[PDB]
């Protein structure tokens, strides 16, 4: 989802069908601005959430004394200094999967053997 | 108070005692368990009474009366 | 043995010194210009942000070190929470380190 | 001596084993109901009621 | 104890001080004893705890358009208290412990 | 002089504290059966060091004699009978 | 003495045993018991050992 | 004698008041019968409320 | 304050590597007199609870 | 256990299955509400496939798309098309259901309504199959385990 | 200086998987809980994308958005300045039709009794409202499950109220007492003589007694806060 307001109003665009031509917009409900919808995703709830797992992570990261320290080779830099929280998105159910920042170029990556990430 | 006659395990009288364990001390230099025995106080029991005794006499006579 | 209570300062010459080293007021902040800003907060009050903590803390924390800031008075900066929190505040139990 | 209780040489209680002082203060005054109506701090005797 | 006299004192006087009449600057005396049979004198602490008195000293503002507040009890060893200056045989003197 | 500094809880959450100086300081490049087994130094981020974890203590708990060879509460306990004792409390 | 010795070893092999089932865990392997999170369990099995240390 | 009515209704409800306070004094939500002190006064219902009451 | 974050191990959360002849550590004597503590709480808290029991 | 099932452990881990509260919102990752217009194409080149299918062997231009968790289903032993007719029979037929096999590489579902106002009324709908809808199990009893005593 | 203690709460309506998850605030003097929304109307931040800035200071954060859509709708039938002043002064109560009265009282209370530290004073709406967007944004991470709900306990969080204090407690509501004294005797005076003793004996009561409330009707007044020195063993003092 993004989220767009309309123009001359800052006020936020409702959708609406435009059902002769079979296609959405979005309409003002403060003003008389419509405009046509970028995506056709309008709602999205995502009960498994993956958003928050690397909350925080400021180029000054490395300026925290509390954090620990790795030697693990970075997967961009093959830097031997690193960073490591787990859990950012503070859930029960949540696993200890190790998020790994490099002193040097800053790409995250993770400790996990299971699953193959990215970010 | 002030150094106890006798030394409450066995009787031994330690009162006499003091006025020389302080002068061993300060004068003659000597450590706290050579003065002890230079002064005859054998077993422990005696040796406490003189090493761990607190003269306070000495800060009550300081008040003016 | 070692604890205290911090008795209570001014936080007046830290608001002065805070402008005079970096702070934005809050009147003036526009959150999608600086987004990745500190937020400023002295006993309690957002009083706007800066855009280098690191080297505004370098400076604070040096500044009471030397003496110039009251030693009770206290500075966190959680770089995870992009927050920086003063305490002038009377009440606050401190050691020494 | 048995279940948190002690036996103590009675011989050094003698020669003055963990012996203390103890002291009590009293306190009085001559309160004054009224005016020229005061209390009298003085060695009573079988006087009327 | 030391804080609250030397300053958050003056604080509460000047917040709600002017009338339909201001307050100014308060003073705080050391401790004293003004008693009959006599006008005023210094109070000491050993007296004060003999004596049951209250160990405390006067307190006066000048009032614009001096004038006697009342009377702050002061904490022992702090900085209006007479035994903060005071040496080892003085308290030996003043009948109170050093300790 | 800045070699010392004042810490509340609140700005303890942002440092890392070395409990001994000497025994949290240098590396790794025999040991007493006798002694406690303490832990390490591993830490290069240090910030500060605690004077003497013996501080921990207040009035009560610090006149008691190896209190760290004792059953916690037992400790506490002798917290309260200290009060229950007699001394010169002042020499006046 | 020698006693000493194998209880500082017990010990000692304990402590790794924990810390085998915390490297496990951070690799996501460690696969969760039935009813209860991963870290449940985990702490259920870190629990478990430093108990099991103790008694032997 | 000159009843002004609207008075009347005044000191009627304030010996329903002390005749209520005197056997309860501890009514769910009212002013406490204070005594000149700023005592509560001891109700009768006070004194045979268990623990230490009459009863207990 | 003494740990890095994150710290999962023995030591971090609490375990007593000593016995009580060789003596606790600094963090070995804080997380015991934690622990400690709990027990006193919850005594009073029991006596009380089946005070009220007994007598019911 | 019945008496003669005291050993076999299946015939317990059968009944634990058949007594384990699960609901729809255990299983589902994310509900998503998509502007699909045409019942016949779809905006989702992944369900491209799924309709061609559930098409062969009037309806609402709005999408209820809801992408359910593999390891969530395998821990609880479900089925798309379990999950499938347990929401079929919820709405009956005021709701169009479609859905991917237990092969296919995103486990999707999709729903449109049967038959002026309307993407609000899916918001109702999609809160009525999270927190409503009882997939197997009898309720209340959340955690079932299994003891050899 | 004052000591008056007005506690602000950002209440987020509606439970884990329940639809019209709506957000709104506890305000002083005010019967009733009123939307966000309303009350950045009422602090001047009248459009929702503006208001939605104050509070979600990132606009890739899709999920914290989603969650403030229902907020927008709630006020959305309040759309200027003196239509949000109108509501919460309603809600205040007084049937003061309308201007100089309904709006007017809510005007001061945000003034003055709405977050009172920051400032007081009249110009600092984008202060208090910046605040006011803080603290939801704060709820909000709490109910997307990203920051841990704090802890209460904390030491850090917790202030021990000294000798110092407790005299100023005392010291002020006296000499107010005092203030209050001296303008009885100005009134009387139908054209110096001050009551010395409300002050020494007021603060004699206390500390010997040990309530903390003026001056034998000290009930509720907080007891035990002045006892007498143990004075068994040094170590014991
Ligand atoms: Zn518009
Ligand atoms: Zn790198
Ligand atoms: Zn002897």
């Amino acid at each position: 989802t993004t989220f767009r307001f309309c123009r001359d109003c800052n006020n936020m665009l409702y959708p609406r069908e435009d059902k002769e031509n079979n296609r959405l917009l979005f309409e003002c409900r403060t003003c008389s601005y419509v405009e046509e919808a970028g995506s056709p995703l309008v709602y999205r709830h995502e009960l498994i959430t993956n958003i928050g797992e690397t909350a925080g992570v400021v180029q000054d990261i490395g300026s925290d004394p509390t954090l620990p320290r790795s030697d693990r080779e970075c997967p961009k830099c093959h830097s031997r200094e690193n960073v490591f929280f787990q859990s950012q998105q503070r859930r029960k159910d949540t696993s200890m999967v190790l998020f790994f920042v490099c002193l040097s170029c800053s790409h995250i990556f993770t400790s996990d053997q299971k699953n193959k990430r990215t970010q | 108070m002030i150094v106890p006659v006798r030394c409450f395990s066995c009787g031994k009288v330690v009162g006499d005692k003091w006025e020389s364990y302080l002068n061993l001390l300060q004068e003659d230099e000597l450590d706290e368990g050579t003065a002890l025995s230079r002064l005859g106080l054998k077993r422990y029991c005696c040796r406490r009474m003189i090493l761990t005794h607190v003269d306070l006499i000495e800060k009550f006579l300081r008040y003016n009366p | 043995l070692m604890s205290c209570i911090s008795v209570g300062t001014d936080p007046m010459p830290i608001i002065t010194f805070l402008s005079e080293w970096g702070m934005e007021p809050l009147e003036d902040y526009v959150p999608h210009q600086s987004p990745d800003a500190t937020r400023v907060f002295v006993n309690g009050v957002w009083h706007g942000v800066h855009r280098n903590p690191a080297r505004l803390m370098e400076t604070l924390r040096t500044l009471r070190r030397k003496g110039d800031i009251n030693p009770e008075v206290s500075m966190i900066r959680d770089i995870r929470e992009k927050e920086l929190k003063i305490f002038t505040d009377a009440g606050r139990v401190y050691r020494p380190l | 001596n048995q279940e948190d209780s002690m036996i103590m040489n009675q011989s050094s209680i003698d020669r003055g084993l963990f012996r203390s002082l103890f002291f009590r203060s009293y306190m009085d005054q001559e309160k004054k109901y009224g005016m020229s109506i005061t209390e009298t701090f003085e060695k009573p005797q079988r006087t009327n009621t | 104890f030391n804080q609250f006299v030397d300053y958050t004192l003056q604080d509460i006087i000047c917040e709600d001080s002017t009338l339909i009449i201001s307050f100014g600057k308060i003073y705080v005396t050391k401790p004293m004893v003004n008693e009959s049979d006599g006008v005023t004198h210094a109070l000491y602490p050993q007296e004060a705890r003999l004596r049951n008195l209250t160990y405390s000293s006067g307190l006066f503002v000048d009032v614009k358009k001096k004038v006697f507040i009342g009377r702050l009890p002061i904490m022992l060893r702090s900085k209006n208290c007479y035994l903060s200056e005071a040496t080892e045989s003085d308290l030996y003197k003043l009948k109170e412990c050093p300790f | 002089e800045g070699l010392v500094e004042y810490i509340d809880a609140e700005e303890e959450e942002s440092i890392l504290i070395a409990m001994q100086p000497e025994d949290l300081e240098p590396a790794e490049a025999d040991v007493d059966p006798a002694k406690r087994i303490r832990v390490s130094h591993h830490a290069t981020t240090f910030t500060h060091c605690e004077i003497h974890p013996s501080m921990i203590l207040g009035v009560a708990a610090s006149i008691i004699p190896f209190p760290d060879h004792n059953q916690s509460p037992r400790n506490t306990y002798q917290s309260a009978m200290g009060k229950q004792a007699m001394g010169v409390f002042l020499t006046n | 003495g020698p006693t000493m010795r194998e209880i500082t070893e017990t010990i000692a092999e304990a402590k790794k045993k924990v810390l085998d089932v915390t490297k496990e865990a951070q690799a996501n392997l460690l696969t969760a018991k039935h009813g209860m999170t991963l870290r449940e369990s985990f702490e259920d099995n870190v629990v478990r050992f430093l108990n099991e240390a103790r008694d032997k | 004698n000159g009843a002004p009515h609207h008075a009347i209704e005044e000191a009627e409800s304030l010996l329903q008041f002390h005749v209520a306070t005197y056997m309860d004094n501890d009514i769910a939500g009212q002013p406490q019968a204070l005594q000149k002190s700023g005592r509560p006064v001891k109700s009768i219902r006070a004194r045979l409320k268990g623990k230490e009451g009459r009863i207990r | 304050p003494h740990f890095s974050k994150d710290d999962y191990s023995p030591e971090s959360k609490g375990f007593v590597e000593n016995s009580y002849l060789r003596g606790l550590t600094p963090q070995e004597f804080f997380f015991h007199a934690m622990g400690g503590r709990e027990g006193l709480i919850d005594t009073a808290v029991k006596t009380a609870e089946t005070g009220y029991i007994q007598r019911r | 256990l019945e008496p003669g099932h005291a050993a076999d452990q299946e015939q317990a881990k059968l009944i634990r299955s058949a007594i384990e509260h699960t609901t729809l919102k255990s299983v589902t990752i994310a509900s998503e509400i998509y502007y699909d217009p045409d019942p016949r194409s779809t905006v989702i080149p992944e369900d491209e496939e799924i309709i061609q299918l559930h098409f062969s062997l009037q309806q609402s231009p709005w999408l209820l798309r809801l992408e359910l968790d593999r390891a969530a289903m395998n821990d609880k032993d479900l089925t798309m098309g379990q999950v499938g007719e347990r929401i079929k029979q919820t709405f009956k037929n005021d709701l169009f259901v479609i859905w991917s096999e237990d092969n296919d590489e995103k486990l999707i579902i999709r729903c449109r309504v049967v038959r002026a106002e309307e993407d609000h009324m899916l918001k109702k709908i999609e809160n009525t199959m999270l927190e409503n809808i009882t997939l197997r199990g009898v309720e209340n009893i959340e955690r079932v385990v299994m003891m050899k005593y | 200086g004052s000591r008056f203690i007005s506690t602000l709460q950002v209440k987020l309506y509606g439970r884990e998987g329940s639809s019209a998850r709506t957000i709104k605030a506890t305000l002083p003097y005010i019967k009733q809980d009123i939307p966000i929304v309303i009350i950045f109307r009422a602090l001047g931040i009248i459009p929702d994308g503006e208001i939605l800035e104050h509070i979600c200071y990132d606009v890739n954060d899709w999920q914290m958005l989603e969650m403030l859509k229902p907020c927008v709708e709630d006020g959305f039938v309040i759309q200027d300045r003196e239509t949000a002043l109108d509501f919460i002064g309603r809600r205040g109560t007084a049937l003061g039709i309308k201007k100089e009265k309904r709006i007017q009282y809510a005007k001061d209370i945000l003034q003055k009794e709405f977050l009172p530290h920051i400032t007081q004073l009249e110009g600092f709406e984008s202060r208090k409202a910046f605040f006011l967007g803080y603290m939801i944004n704060r709820l909000l991470l709490c109910a997307l499950d990203r920051k841990d709900q704090d802890d209460r306990d904390h030491f850090g969080k917790k202030r021990l109220d000294l000798a110092g204090p407790l005299l100023a407690q005392l010291f002020k509501t006296l000499f107010k007492k005092l203030t209050k004294d001296i303008f009885r005797y100005m009134q009387r005076t139908v054209e110096l003589a001050i009551n010395a003793k409300t002050i020494t004996s007021g603060l004699k009561y206390a500390l010997a007694t040990g309530n903390w409330g003026e001056q034998k009707k000290a009930m509720s007044s907080r007891a035990g806060v002045s006892q007498v020195l143990n004075r068994y063993t040094y170590s014991s003092t």
